[PDB]
C-alpha cells in the first residue's frame, strides 16, 4: 500500500528557524522551512542585481513619503495663502475678544505652534482621517446625489400640494477631525474627533465635543488647532476664531500611490457574519485562552 | 534624557496630581467618608483604576 | 612624511608641551601610529588626550 | 496688530466658560506664556 | 501546524497557475498583542516586484497612475479604483495557539521530526501560524522582490508591514 | 466689569508687518532647506 | 543587634560634609573588582582619616564600594572596628533578604523560575535596583532600552580596559551603542544590590538622596593632564610645589582628605591616577520593559511595566561643591529625586522650586520629568515614599519596607496563607 503525503511530511520535519525583521526593522517573526516542501523540487533561480535593489529602495521611499508630502502641501498652501491676503485674517469661528489683548505675542504664539505643528504632524493627522472616507467605493455616488440635489430647481406649487415629501437637506451638524497642538507645554494631538455646527444669530463656526460639551480651546491663548472637513478644506485657527482657510490639494500624486497606501479594507463573510447586510452582529468570535476550547 | 531634564524645569508650569497619590492623605477613618472623592476608582483590591 | 602628521598630531590635537615629545615619551612613541590612522575626531581633542592618559596608567601599573 | 471690529461698543459678558467662549487673560500671563513657549520650542550632512 | 501542511499542499496544486511557493511564518508577542492575537479575523499579503509594481495590476500599468483630480464627484477613480486596488490583495490561512508554549516542544508534540544547526529553544505567550505566498513567475526570483503582511480585526482596522526577499531568503535559497 | 466685542464676520486681525517678515523668511528656509522626515526614515 | 553601626550609617548619609570625593572614586571604580584592587590602599587611608577626623564612616553611599571594602579589606589593612561595621552592613542585607523569601516553602520551581520569585518582588529578576553597574544574567523576558527601541546584542559592546580605545572615547556622549564591563550581575547579588538601594537607602535617608553624573571626560583632562602625570617616572619637594603640580582641584579633593604622615599628596595623587585607565562612560538613563510573570500575566495580558534606571552614574547623599561645573543632577526615581541637590547643582531647578515652594518636599510629591513621570507603570508607587518620608531610621523600617514587596500573584497567596503569614 502506498504512503501519505502528510507521513512523510511528518517524518521529514523541518531543519531551519531563523528571524527576519521588516525593512523599518519594527517588527520580527520566524520563518520554518520543511525539508519536504514541494519548494525543493522546483528549479529555481535567484540573483540580487545591485540596480535591481536600489531602484526597489527608491519604490519603497517614495512610497513611504506619501503622507508626509500631503502634510507639506497643506504648510506650504497655509504660507501661500497667507501672503496672498497680506497677514489680514477674519474671524470664522465664535468667540468674544477684547482690543486691549496685546496681539503681537499671540501671533508670536501662531509661528511657535505653525513649528510645532510641522515638527510633530504624522500620518494619524487630521489630513488621512479626513481624506480616507473619501476612497470609499459609496464616496463618488454619494458625492454625485449631493450635487444633484444641492441644485435642483425650486418646487413648483403642484408638487408641494401634491405627491411626495420634500426631499431632506443635508443635515446642520457636520463631523470634522482636528490637530491640536499646544505651546506652554510642548503636546500635539492629531487626528481628534469634533462636531461642527453653524450659529444661527451669526454664521460662525462652534465646535463641540462628541459628547455634546463645548469645546473651549479658542479661548486658550497658547494653543492653535487645524480643521478638515470632509470637503477637503482646511483651517488654521489662532486664538479668538480668527482662520486661515483653503482647501487641501492633493494632485501632487498619483492615484495608485494614495489608493494603495491607505484604501479602507472590506471584509467578507466569515463565522458569525448575518448573511443578510446591515444587520446587527451577533458576538465576536474570539479564540481565548481564559476558557476550555469548544469543540 | 540626561541633558533634557533642564529644559523640562525651564518652564514654570506646575504638573496635574495623579489620583493615586491624592488617595494617600486620607486618613483610615475619613477614607470612607464622602468627601474622598477617590472613592470611584477604588474597585478592585489588586488593580488600579 | 608621518613626520608632518606626527608633528601636527601631537603639537595641535594633543597641544602637548614643548618640552615632552616623541623622543621622551615611548608611550607617546608607541601611540603615534594608531592615532595618525584617525584623521577625523581631530576637532574632539579630549579623546586622544584621555586616551594618552590611560596609556600612560597602563604603563606604570604593576603588571 | 489691533484687530478691526463691527460692532462699535462691546457689550459685558454673563455666561460661564462652559456655553460661550472668551479670549480673556492678563498681560503678564501672556507673557509669560510667551517666554515658556520660546523655550519649550527650541527645547523640544 | 495543519495550517502549514495545507497550505503546502494547496500552493503545490495551484502553482502551475499562479507561480507561487509557499512560505511559513510564526507570530508571537513581538509582532502582536494577546487581544490582537485573540480577536484576528483575517491575514492578507501582496507581492511588490522590483519597481515598486503590485502583482494583481496590470503589466503595463493603469490609469491610476495619473495623478488625483481633487473632485468629490470623481473621488479619486472612485469605484473602478477601488476595484483595481482590492484585487491585488489574497487571503491566506492562519491558526492561533492562544496560551504560552515552547515552539520546538510543541513541533515535537505533533508529528514532526526537528534537527536544527543550535537547538535553542524559543518561548512565546502566543502564537499564529500563516503562510504566505511568495512570486516566481520566470521560475526566477530576484532578492528585490517585497512583500507585504496586513492583518485585519473585526472592527476593519488593520496593520502592515513589508520584507523585501533578501532578508527572507539570502542564505536559504543559496543553500539550494 | 470687563467688557469684550462679540463676535461677527467682519471682524478681522491684522498682521503688523514685522511678524509677516518672519513668517515670510521661516516659510523660504523652511521651502529650501529639505528636511523631508522620508529622507530621515530611509537614512 | 546592629542598632550602632546603623546609627552610625544614618549619620554618615545625611552629614552635609560627606567628602565629594568618594562620589568621584565610585565613578572611577564603578563595581570593577581590578579597579578596587589597585586603589586599596587609597581607600585604607581615606576611610581611617575620614574616620577620625570626621565622626562618619566613608564610601558608604555605594553599594559596590560598601561590599568591595568589606571583602577585600579585611585582609588587616582597616582597624577590626571599621571593617566590623562594613560586615555589619552587608549582614544586615542578609537578614532582609533572609525574611523577604519563605524559606521554609520556597522549594521547588513553576515554570522556569525559583518558587522564591513568586512570592517576593524583591527575589524577581525583572525588578531593578535603581543603580544598575553590571547588567544581569538573567534577562529571560525583559527588554531595555537605550535610544527608541530594545538593545539587540549587536547594539551592546564590550569595554576594552587596558588598551587603546579612543573610538569609544570619542562615542562617550552617544546613545545607541551600551558599553558594557563583560562582567554579569548573579542572581544573589542582584537581590541584595535591590535591598540596599530599596530598602536601606530610602530608610536610612528618608528621600533626601539623589542620582548625578559627571562629565568625567572633560573632568578627566582638566584634572589629571599635566606634567606631573605624564612624566610620572616609574618630585615630592615641598607642600607648596606638590600644590602647584597637582593643580587646585586636585589639592583641595584630596589633601586632607586622603594623605598621610607617611605619604605626602604627589604620590596620593598618583595612586589615584591608575584607576583612569578603566574610566567607562558618561551618565545615561535606561528604560526596562517587562511584561510580569505567568501568574501575574492572567488579568491584563498586555501590561508592559516600565522602569528607568541610571547608569554609569551615582546616587549622592550631598551636591558636589568643587565638582559643580562637572555636575548633571539626575532626578529619576521617587526614591532619588531630593530637590536640595537638584536646586543646588541646576539653575532652572532652583527657580522652579523659589517659584513653587510647596514642590520643595520630600514625599514623593516633587514633580519628576515626563519621560520620567509614569506612576501607573511603575512597580513602586506613591504608599512607598509616604511611609519612607515618616518613617524612623531604625532597622525595623528596612524589613517593613522590604516586607512591603510580597507579590499579589494567586501563587504568592497560597505560598504565604500556607505560612501563616
Amino acid at each position: 500500500d502506498e504512503v501519505a503525503r502528510t507521513d512523510e511530511w511528518k517524518g521529514a520535519g523541518v531543519s531551519r528557524l531563523r528571524e527576519v525583521w521588516d525593512v523599518q526593522h519594527r517588527v520580527r517573526l520566524r520563518v520554518l522551512w520543511y525539508v519536504n516542501s514541494f519548494w525543493r523540487s522546483r528549479e529555481l533561480s535567484y540573483d540580487d542585481h545591485e540596480v535591481e535593489l536600489y531602484r526597489a529602495l527608491d519604490a519603497y521611499r517614495a512610497r513611504i513619503a506619501v503622507e508626509y508630502v500631503l502634510i507639506r502641501a497643506v504648510r506650504d498652501e497655509i504660507y501661500a495663502v497667507l501672503r496672498r491676503d497680506g497677514g489680514a485674517l477674519p474671524q470664522r469661528f465664535a468667540c468674544h475678544v477684547s482690543r486691549n489683548m496685546s496681539w503681537r505675542v499671540v501671533w508670536e504664539l501662531c509661528r511657535h505652534a505653525l513649528a510645532l505643528w510641522m515638527d510633530w504632524a504624522d500620518v494619524r493627522s487630521c489630513i488621512i482621517k479626513a481624506l480616507t472616507p473619501r476612497l470609499s467605493r459609496g464616496a463618488a455616488a454619494a458625492a454625485q446625489r449631493a450635487r444633484r440635489q444641492r441644485e435642483r430647481s425650486a418646487p413648483k406649487p403642484q408638487e408641494l400640494l401634491f405627491g411626495p415629501r420634500n426631499e431632506s437637506g443635508p443635515p446642520a451638524e457636520q463631523t470634522w477631525y482636528a490637530d491640536v497642538v499646544r505651546c506652554v507645554r510642548a503636546q500635539v494631538d492629531l487626528g481628534v474627533e469634533v462636531r461642527a455646527a453653524r450659529c444661527p444669530r451669526t454664521g460662525l463656526w462652534i465646535v463641540r465635543d462628541r459628547r455634546g460639551r463645548l469645546r473651549r480651546w479658542l479661548s486658550q491663548p497658547e494653543v492653535c488647532v487645524l480643521y478638515v472637513t470632509p470637503d477637503l478644506d482646511f483651517y488654521w485657527v489662532l486664538p479668538g476664531g480668527f482662520a486661515v482657510s483653503s482647501r487641501v490639494t492633493l494632485h501632487g500624486l498619483a492615484q495608485r500611490a494614495l489608493r494603495d497606501r491607505f484604501q479602507n479594507f472590506e471584509a467578507v463573510l466569515a463565522r458569525g457574519m448575518h448573511v443578510e447586510a446591515g444587520r446587527q452582529e451577533p458576538e465576536t468570535p474570539r479564540v481565548s485562552g481564559r476558557r476550555l476550547p469548544f469543540d | 534624557a540626561a541633558r533634557r531634564i533642564p529644559h523640562f524645569y525651564r518652564v514654570r508650569r506646575e504638573v496635574p496630581r495623579t489620583v493615586n497619590e491624592m488617595k494617600q492623605d486620607f486618613v483610615v477613618t475619613d477614607f470612607y467618608k464622602v468627601g474622598n472623592i477617590t472613592l470611584y476608582t477604588e474597585l478592585h483590591p489588586f488593580f488600579d483604576f | 612624511k608621518r613626520d608632518e602628521k606626527h608633528r601636527h598630531v601631537v603639537n595641535v590635537v594633543l597641544e602637548l608641551p614643548t618640552e615632552i615629545s616623541e623622543a621622551t615619551h615611548p608611550v607617546l612613541a608607541t601611540m603615534l601610529s594608531k592615532y595618525t590612522r584617525m584623521s577625523s575626531l581631530f576637532n574632539d581633542k579630549c579623546a586622544f588626550k584621555l586616551d594618552l592618559l590611560r596609556m600612560v596608567a597602563v604603563s606604570r601599573t604593576r603588571r | 496688530s489691533l484687530l478691526h471690529t463691527f460692532w462699535r461698543l462691546p457689550v459685558a459678558v454673563f455666561f460661564e466658560p462652559h456655553e460661550e467662549n472668551v479670549l480673556r487673560c492678563p498681560e503678564r500671563v501672556l507673557r509669560r506664556l510667551l517666554e515658556d513657549a520660546a523655550v519649550t520650542m527650541r527645547g523640544g550632512d | 501546524m495543519e495550517t502549514h501542511l495545507y497550505s503546502d499542499l494547496a500552493f503545490e496544486a495551484r502553482f502551475a497557475d499562479d507561480e507561487q511557493l509557499p512560505l511559513h511564518l510564526v507570530l508571537d508577542q513581538e509582532v502582536l498583542s494577546n487581544e490582537e492575537a485573540e480577536t484576528l479575523r483575517y491575514v492578507y499579503y501582496r507581492n511588490v516586484d522590483s519597481a515598486g509594481r503590485s502583482t494583481g495590476r496590470a503589466p503595463g500599468g493603469d490609469e491610476d497612475d495619473a495623478p488625483a483630480s481633487d473632485d468629490a464627484e470623481d473621488a479619486v477613480g472612485g469605484d473602478r479604483a477601488f476595484d483595481r486596488e482590492r484585487r491585488t490583495w489574497q487571503r491566506a490561512c492562519f491558526r492561533v495557539l492562544p496560551r504560552p508554549l515552547e515552539l520546538l516542544d510543541y513541533l515535537r508534540q505533533s508529528g514532526l521530526t526537528v534537527t536544527l544547526e543550535k537547538e535553542q529553544r524559543v518561548r512565546m505567550f502566543y502564537a499564529v501560524f500563516t503562510t504566505l505566498g511568495l512570486r516566481c513567475p520566470d521560475n526566477r526570483l530576484s532578492g528585490a522582490q517585497t512583500l507585504h503582511l496586513r492583518l485585519v480585526w473585526p472592527d476593519g482596522s488593520y496593520r502592515d508591514w513589508e520584507f523585501l526577499a533578501r532578508d527572507l531568503l539570502r542564505e536559504e535559497m543559496e543553500a539550494n | 466689569v470687563a467688557v469684550f466685542f462679540e463676535p461677527h464676520e467682519e471682524n478681522v486681525l491684522r498682521c503688523p508687518e514685522r511678524v509677516l517678515r518672519r513668517l515670510l523668511e521661516d516659510a523660504a528656509v523652511t521651502m529650501r532647506g529639505g528636511g523631508w522626515r522620508e529622507d530621515v526614515l530611509m537614512d | 543587634d546592629y542598632e550602632e553601626t546603623l546609627r552610625l550609617f544614618k549619620t554618615t548619609v545625611t552629614s552635609p560634609n560627606y567628602p565629594e570625593l568618594c562620589y568621584l572614586v565610585d565613578v572611577l571604580v564603578h563595581g570593577n573588582v581590578d579597579a578596587f584592587l589597585l586603589i586599596r590602599t587609597f581607600v585604607a587611608r581615606c576611610i581611617v582619616n575620614m574616620f577620625h577626623t570626621r565622626q562618619l564612616l566613608v564610601f558608604a553611599h555605594s553599594y559596590a564600594l560598601v561590599t568591595l571594602i568589606a571583602e577585600h579589606l579585611a585582609d588587616g589593612a582597616l582597624p577590626p572596628q571599621l571593617l566590623f561595621h562594613y560586615r555589619n552592613l552587608v549582614a544586615v542585607l542578609r537578614l532582609v533578604t533572609r525574611i523577604s523569601a519563605l524559606p521554609g516553602l520556597n522549594n521547588g520551581q513553576l515554570a522556569e523560575e525559583p518558587l522564591s520569585a513568586y512570592v517576593n518582588a524583591l527575589h524577581d529578576h525583572r525588578l531593578w535596583p535603581p543603580f544598575v553597574t553590571h547588567l544581569p544574567r538573567n534577562m529571560e523576558g525583559v527588554q531595555v532600552v537605550a535610544d527608541r527601541q530594545p538593545l539587540n546584542p549587536a547594539n551592546i559592546e564590550a569595554r576594552h580596559h587596558g588598551v587603546s580605545d579612543v573610538p569609544r572615547l570619542g562615542a562617550m556622549d552617544a546613545d545607541e551603542p551600551l558599553f558594557v564591563d563583560d562582567y554579569r550581575a548573579t542572581d544573589d547579588e542582584w537581590t541584595l544590590q535591590k535591598v540596599f538601594y530599596l530598602c536601606l537607602m530610602p530608610a536610612m535617608t528618608n528621600n533626601r538622596a539623589c542620582g548625578l553624573g559627571l562629565n568625567l571626560k572633560t573632568l578627566l583632562v582638566d584634572l589629571f593632564y599635566r606634567p606631573a602625570f605624564l612624566l610620572m617616572p616609574a618630585p615630592e619637594d615641598s607642600i607648596a610645589a606638590q600644590r602647584q603640580a597637582v593643580g587646585e582641584m586636585l589639592t583641595e579633593l584630596v589633601e586632607d582628605v586622603a594623605t598621610d604622615a607617611h605619604t605626602p599628596l604627589l604620590q596620593a595623587c598618583r595612586e589615584l591616577f591608575l584607576a583612569v585607565q578603566f574610566v567607562g562612560e558618561h551618565v545615561k538613563v535606561l528604560e526596562v520593559r517587562a511584561p510580569l510573570d505567568h501568574a501575574q500575566r492572567q488579568g491584563l495580558p498586555d501590561f508592559i511595566s516600565r522602569q528607568h534606571v541610571l547608569y554609569n552614574g551615582c546616587c549622592v547623599v550631598t551636591a558636589p561643591k568643587t565638582l559643580i561645573e562637572y555636575s548633571l543632577p539626575v532626578p529619576f526615581h521617587r526614591f532619588y529625586s531630593n530637590p536640595t541637590i537638584c536646586a543646588a547643582l541646576s539653575d532652572d531647578i532652583k527657580r522652579y522650586v523659589t517659584e513653587f515652594p510647596h514642590y520643595h518636599r520630600h514625599d514623593g510629591g516633587f514633580p519628576l520629568p515626563t519621560a520620567f513621570a509614569h506612576e501607573y507603570h511603575n512597580w513602586l508607587r506613591s504608599p512607598f515614599s509616604r511611609y519612607s518620608a515618616t518613617c524612623p531610621n531604625v532597622l525595623h523600617s528596612v524589613m517593613t519596607l522590604a516586607a512591603m514587596l510580597y507579590k499579589i500573584s494567586p501563587v504568592s497567596l497560597v505560598l504565604q496563607t500556607k505560612a501563616h503569614i
